């Protein structure tokens, strides 16, 4: 029942990022029909700075995840359009993450476009409202100035803090990029709660 | 280090003279004084039964 | 039982005391004891035992 | 072309450092000696008394350890605690200088 | 130890909890610091009083073990098989002749005056008055149906060092007992002061047994013939269900 | 797969106790709460089920919690799992944080073995030499300068 | 840059000033009052802060110093006697 | 116990021969084939001063003096020679080199200490 | 016998000569019970 | 009243209830790895003394006899099967624990508390604050929190002061109420991502604030104080200011005088101490305390709070490894009581 969870929590994820939808919503049956016919479903949103985020949801048995050429031509056709792109979210089945060729096209597209963030994610990262999970503490991106003040007070460097990957699910939902700082408020059985600051690093794919 | 036949080993800790050891009304006094707390956790019941049987054997001469 | 000295037979290679009572050497302050002394913060004790009393010397480095 | 090694690289001796003392009003470390610091102070003073023996303690004791303890307790110990805060890549060594004559002693006697 | 025939490292039994040691044949190392620097740090940092409270479980490490746990119960017990648990002035003073603390004042007592174990324990806890009120290990609802518990032995209450009622056992004076008597003394008066009271209360427990006695025998383990028939009748029910 | 979710071989029913704030603000213990304790772990499999609350899925697997929830939830999972092993006569809570905070300081759950030490502390050769195999570490240190 | 303590701490520092010639205590003037707190805790008498019964502890400290001096002098006399006797026996 | 019936004919290392042994008052079938080793000590199961805590025992000193668990313990010294280099004999201070500090060479008789004398620490 | 064989195992250079140590001025003996000694005292 | 064996077990000196039952009543079922004696003797026989596919419970380790009555040959063999496991697991409790202990220390030993009470590896933070509270394990007190289990009506019955009609005491109860909600919200969430970790109104705090108030009240000769409006208002201001400056315990007295901004992670460290102080120094609980006695309580609270702080340069990585690898000896000892 993955696709049903995606159909609701991808829009919950878009809302959580404070992005405005561009294309009007469609029923779930039409969504699965498009996923079956075309092989993928495409959602568009615009950021406060008018940056365009396009999220691709790929079927498990689609041609774009088995043939590298299909993914290559799809990404090439999407990346040369007259829109203010800032990120492409490629939601695929988890085994697709293990396919070396697909990741090869992904990294080649990253190299060809140094100003566009290309990310590939499994289904399970968008099947719950991740911030609402009880086991997950409260993450919050902090500005560069606040982090600089904190490090100056503590005589610390960004490389000295704890580090968290940009592919970390709450970091993905926040929208953190490598080089940013995330403040985490977490429960504690000693001081009843604690606050830490982590330095976001590069994603694992 | 000394031990009984039930596996309750021990280390000689104190050496008392013949007038400092406890004695019965009939004059019997121990050679070794072992803690009663050595038994309940190790359940060396054969050592306690041996003392009961051996106590009657001495008087009966058997 | 054992108690040796401030000095005695020494290993040729490491400069440390010999092993055990049989060789008239010292006793071992092993790996786990430096863990405890470090945990307690006993660093001047480690200098006294692991350096002054075992093999401590002076190394000259340019 | 990355060429053969030169003399600019390959230095083993680290460059000298400049001791940067944090001003008293801008200090962050506690105004209370830790048990480690108090023990180190007493041990150092006792060893130095075993070497020199010159002290300004008004009372008389027959052991360097007791004299060092009373000197620490009477706030007459000629030592300072330098708390190394950070060694900066440019060369500076930011430290904290604390006077044990105006800090709380954690020991008991 | 000035005796030339002694070759062992002797220590108090309540100190075994630090080392997880016992006297079945264990051997322990011992080195005396000689350097002034190492001798200073041994007194200030590595003293065993610094680890009365465990750095692992945040609770006390030491207490009464195996003779002052049952000895304290007998001393603080309300009723003896030979009547009320009291003692004359002469035997009340004899309990304090080994604690190595300053003796209390027994001047306000006739030779025929009787003192109970609670009064004797109180004279020692006045030095470090604490507040304690829990249920002793003696009381257990498992034993309750088949026992007649004394209502003055199932509620151990101490206020300002005065043992008002109850018995002292593993719950109050036992080793590793969090919130116990010696845990409260350490928090209020220092871990060194708690160690002296462990030794001091150990002597009253042992001095009480010097003429009260404690033993285990084979008949202490023997069911009556009527109760043996009840045990196998219970087991036969298990084998019937099986 | 027929009539089930992959990864779990047995699913029992257990009674567990929870607190809940009443309408009068009182915190009360609720003892009549039934849940499912399974043998085998699949967070994503039980995630998709409509009969299970997805927000309060408690796994015993650090790797599975790390995969789906993150490093912060994996940090809380290491603390919980060590405490279960430690029983009740266990260490203070601050000693369990030291394990989890060390093992999760790099954004991934490192181990307490040679591979884990090489990730947290790659440049500490002498400590790495002492742990497992000095010859292998010494050879690699020389070539890497 | 402290300027002036409070009346409670004023009388406490007066107590410490009077006790300095009597116990191993030296009063300081830190703003945080903390070395004073450690000195009072170490002296085993923190009751000055709320209970005006400082005089009995002053007398206690005087007494304890008196027995300390008496025992010290007794030990010095004993050890000099021992030294002279050992010298006599060695000769 | 009686570790060997031919102990005087043997030069053994780290062997103890306990003088007195008793058949248990409650014996078993194993004592039909091996000699019992021990004594029927009178044992009191009591708390006496707290010196028998934590698996310790309190021993009567009189029982010790009378021979309870008393015996003789043996050690051996087997020294070999190098053929025609070394020899057995008492060294002399004015010829031999690096004699052991704090030694006692005067107890040697023709290279060996005579039988029956008490040798203590430092004696050659 | 080789130079690198001295390093690895428990009886090796690192774990026996560096992380551990043989020391002087130390004593060992069997321990015993003594109820007249304080908890911070050793016979 | 006279049984030596029972008094040793009942008082906790030595032994337990299964020990007396085994001695006197019966050993019962021998259970290895939470199961009966499996048949390893030729396809369905547990021993040579029982037939193949035996149905009686005695054939599978059920010892019907007690130690005082003696065991039979088959019962002694089954007892030896379980007894041998104790010897085997005791041997493993040394080597297996040692393998895990050494690996834990070599990974954790580099963690040392620096001058900020952080835990770091020579530059690299492992903890922003040691234990997230900055305290020592040897300096902790187990203290109950009153407000946690109370309903909102009885929270107002016990902690709302109605003697003075001032807006200040409305904020005092509101701060008491929302500290109660914050404790509930956090620790109910902790209950959610655990198997059987229930909420408790009992915490380990460095200072037992209730005892200090109780101690001073006893030693004070003042009895029931008369009603004074300014003294009650002054005490509330003293407590509110003390809780505001409480995080300065982690820095020094110099910054407290200068009132420099406190880092966020240090404000969270003193959250439990702030909560307990406002519970035990509520206006209802300090009615018979003078303003001068209140200063003594505040001075004594931060004296004990500073004494419980972790030391600079303490090898806490070795402390944690020793504290965690030690219970593994008992965990390994109970290997035959687990599946």
């Amino acid at each position: 029942m993955a696709m049903q969870k995606l159909f609701t929590y991808i829009y919950e994820f878009i809302e959580y990022r404070k992005m405005v939808l561009l294309e009007e919503k469609v029923p779930y049956d039409k969504f699965v029909q498009m996923v079956l016919n075309t092989g993928f479903f495409r959602i568009n949103a615009e950021t406060l700075n008018h940056g365009i985020v396009s999220v691709f949801i790929f079927g498990a048995n689609g041609k774009y995840v088995h043939h590298g050429g299909d993914m290559r031509t799809l990404l090439t056709n999407t990346l040369n359009e007259k829109k203010h792109y800032e990120e492409l979210i490629l939601i695929v089945d988890k085994p697709v993450l293990s396919k070396k060729n697909i990741l090869d096209i992904i990294v080649e597209q990253r190299a060809a476009n140094p100003t566009i963030v290309i990310n590939i994610y499994p289904y399970h990262l968008f099947c719950i409202n991740i911030p609402k999970v009880s086991a997950i503490p409260k993450h919050k991106l902090i500005t560069q100035e606040e982090a600089q003040e904190f490090l100056g007070r503590e005589y610390l460097q960004p490389q000295d803090l704890m580090q968290i990957s940009a592919s970390d699910p709450p970091v993905v939902w926040l929208g953190g990029r490598p080089g940013d700082f995330v403040q985490i408020e977490r429960p504690s059985e000693t001081a009843m709660h604690a606050v830490v600051i982590r330095f976001i690093t590069k994603s694992k794919i | 280090k000394m031990s009984s036949r039930s596996g309750n080993k021990g280390i000689a800790a104190l050496a008392l003279p013949t007038s400092d050891m406890p004695f019965t009304e009939d004059g019997l006094q121990p050679d070794l004084i072992v803690n009663p707390h050595s038994h309940p956790s190790r359940m060396t019941n054969g050592q306690m039964i041996e003392t009961t049987v051996g106590l009657a054997n001495a008087l009966q001469g058997v | 039982r054992y108690a040796v000295a401030s000095y005695g037979p020494t290993d040729a290679l490491t400069g440390q005391p010999l092993d055990g009572k049989r060789s008239h050497g010292g006793l071992r302050l092993g790996e786990m004891e430096h863990w405890v002394l470090t945990a307690q913060g006993a660093m001047q004790t480690i200098i006294e035992k692991s350096h002054d009393d075992s093999d401590g010397c002076i190394s000259y480095i340019c | 072309i990355v060429e053969s090694p030169s003399i600019c690289e390959g230095f083993v001796q680290a460059s000298s450092q400049t001791l940067v003392i944090i001003p008293d009003n801008e200090r962050i470390t506690s105004n209370v000696l830790t048990t480690f610091e108090a023990t180190r102070l007493v041990a150092v003073r006792a060893q130095q008394l075993a070497i020199n023996g010159s002290t300004m303690l008004k009372k008389k004791y027959s052991s360097p350890i007791d004299i060092a303890k009373q000197e620490l307790f009477n706030r007459k110990i000629p030592l300072l605690v330098m708390r190394c805060i950070k060694v900066t890549p440019e060369g500076q060594k930011i430290v904290e200088i604390w006077n044990p004559r105006e800090m709380g002693i954690p020991l008991l006697d | 130890l000035e005796n030339p025939k002694i070759s062992t490292f002797q220590m108090n039994v309540s100190a075994c909890a630090w080392y997880n040691a016992d006297f079945d044949g264990d051997q322990m190392n011992l080195w005396v610091p000689w350097s002034v620097m190492s001798r200073v740090e041994a007194e200030l940092l590595c003293s065993v009083r610094n680890w009365f409270i465990s750095t692992k479980s945040s609770g006390p490490v030491n207490g009464q073990v195996q003779d002052s746990t049952v000895g304290s119960f007998l001393l603080t017990r309300t009723n003896t098989p030979m009547g009320k648990n009291v003692m004359n002035k002469l035997h009340a003073m004899g309990l304090f002749q080994t604690t190595q603390t300053d003796p209390p004042c027994f001047a306000n007592y006739s030779p025929t005056d009787l003192l109970d174990g609670k009064s004797v324990v109180s004279m020692l806890l006045r030095q470090t008055p604490i507040n304690y009120q829990r249920a002793p290990t003696w009381y257990s609802e498992v034993y309750a149906p088949y026992m007649h518990y004394n209502k003055q032995d199932i509620s151990t209450q101490i206020r300002n060092g005065e043992l008002i009622e109850g018995v002292l056992d593993k719950k109050a004076v036992g080793a590793g007992s969090s919130g116990g008597i010696y845990h409260l003394i350490s928090r209020r008066y220092g871990p060194q002061q708690a160690l002296k009271m462990i030794f001091a209360t150990q002597q009253l427990a042992l001095n009480y047994v010097r003429n009260a006695g404690f033993t285990v025998s084979t008949a202490d383990m023997l069911l009556t013939p009527e109760a043996h028939q009840e045990v196998q009748e219970i087991i036969n029910e298990l084998l019937l269900e099986s | 797969t027929i009539r089930g979710i992959p990864g779990i071989k047995n699913a029992n029913v257990v009674k567990l106790m929870r607190h809940r704030v009443d309408a009068q603000g009182k915190l009360v213990r609720l003892d009549n709460i039934y849940a499912i304790k399974t043998n085998g772990t699949n967070i994503f499999g039980a995630m998709l089920d409509d009969n299970i609350d997805p927000y309060t899925i408690v796994s015993s697997s650090i790797g599975d919690t790390m995969e789906l929830y993150g490093i912060e939830a994996a940090r809380q999972k290491i603390i919980s799992e060590i405490r279960t092993v430690m029983g009740d006569k266990g260490p203070n809570h601050r000693h369990l944080l030291m394990y989890a905070d060390l093992m999760t300081r790099t954004g991934q759950v490192t181990s307490l073995e040679k591979a884990g030490l090489n990730a947290r502390e790659p440049s500490n050769v002498l400590l790495r030499m002492a742990l497992s195999s000095p010859v292998q570490v010494l050879t690699d240190a020389a070539v890497d300068s | 840059e402290e300027i002036e303590p409070e009346e409670n701490i004023k009388r406490v520092i007066f107590f410490l000033k009077e006790l300095s010639t009597m116990y191993s205590v030296s009063p300081v003037f830190t703003s945080g009052y903390m070395p004073l707190l450690y000195d009072l805790y170490r002296a085993g008498y923190l009751e000055v802060l709320w209970n005006p019964v400082e005089q009995k502890f002053l007398q206690h400290a005087e007494q304890r110093e008196k027995e300390q001096m008496i025992l010290q002098q007794v030990d010095m006399k004993l050890t000099e006697v021992i030294t002279q006797a050992r010298q006599y026996f060695k000769i | 116990g009686w570790y060997c019936f031919s102990w005087p004919y043997r030069v053994d290392m780290n062997r103890f021969f306990q003088f007195y042994n008793e058949m248990p008052l409650v014996k078993t079938i194993a004592h039909n084939y091996v000699i019992p080793n021990g004594l029927n000590t009178i044992v009191a199961y009591m708390i006496y001063g707290g010196y028998n805590q934590e698996d310790s025992v309190i021993v009567s000193q009189s029982f010790i003096d009378r021979g309870g668990f008393a015996g003789t313990f043996y050690r051996e010294e087997k020294v070999e020679l190098e053929s025609d280099i070394e020899s057995f004999g008492k060294p002399d201070p004015l010829i031999t080199k690096n004699l052991k500090p704090g030694a006692n060479y005067e107890k040697l008789v023709d290279g060996f200490v005579p039988v029956g004398t008490v040798v203590k620490k430092g004696d050659i | 016998p080789s130079i690198m064989r001295r390093l690895p195992r428990k009886e090796g250079r690192i774990r026996k000569s560096l992380l551990g140590s043989q020391v002087w001025s130390i004593s060992r003996s069997t321990i015993c019970g003594n109820s007249d000694l304080h908890l911070d005292e050793v016979g | 009243e006279t049984n030596g064996l029972f008094q040793m077990v009942a008082t906790g000196a030595k032994g337990s209830n299964p020990n007396m039952i085994h001695i006197m009543a019966g050993i019962g079922q021998i259970e290895i790895n939470t199961q009966r004696i499996q048949p390893q003797f030729s396809f369905g026989r547990t021993l040579v003394y029982y037939p193949r596919f035996a149905l009686e419970a005695q054939a599978y380790g059920f010892i019907c006899n007690s130690y005082i009555a003696g065991l039979t040959s088959p019962e002694f063999i089954f007892g030896e099967m379980n007894g041998r496991f104790d010897l085997i697991n005791k041997a493993l409790s040394t080597s297996s624990t040692g393998y895990a202990n050494r690996k834990a220390i070599f990974g954790l030993q580099s963690c040392i508390v620096d001058y900020y009470r952080r835990v770091s590896i020579d530059t690299r933070l492992v903890q922003q604050l040691y234990g997230e509270d900055g305290l020592d394990a040897r300096q902790l007190e187990t203290v109950r929190f009153e407000t946690i289990m109370l309903s909102d009506q009885e929270l107002e019955d016990k902690f709302k002061y109605t003697g003075i009609q001032s807006p200040l005491f409305e904020e005092e109860f509101s701060r008491l109420k929302k500290d109660r909600d914050k404790y509930r919200q956090i620790f109910l969430n902790v209950e959610n991502f655990n198997f059987s970790q229930l909420l408790t109104d009992v915490r380990q705090v460095p200072v037992n604030v209730a005892s200090i108030v109780k101690n001073i009240l006893l030693s004070s000769t003042s009895g029931v104080l008369p009603f004074d409006e300014k003294s009650i208002l002054q005490k509330y201001a003293m407590v509110k200011t003390f809780c505001k400056n409480l995080p300065y315990v982690f820095i020094n007295n110099i910054q407290e005088r200068l009132q420099t901004p406190i880092p966020v992670y240090l404000k969270r460290a003193a959250s439990l101490m702030r909560m307990l102080i406002r519970i035990e120094l509520a206006t209802v609980k300090t009615l018979n305390i003078t303003c001068e006695q209140m200063s003594a309580i505040l001075d004594l609270i931060r004296l004990q709070y500073t004494q419980s702080l972790i030391n600079y340069g303490e090898a806490v990585g070795i402390l944690a490894a020793q504290s965690v690898s030690e219970p593994l000896t008992q965990y390994m000892l109970d290997s035959h009581h687990r599946s």
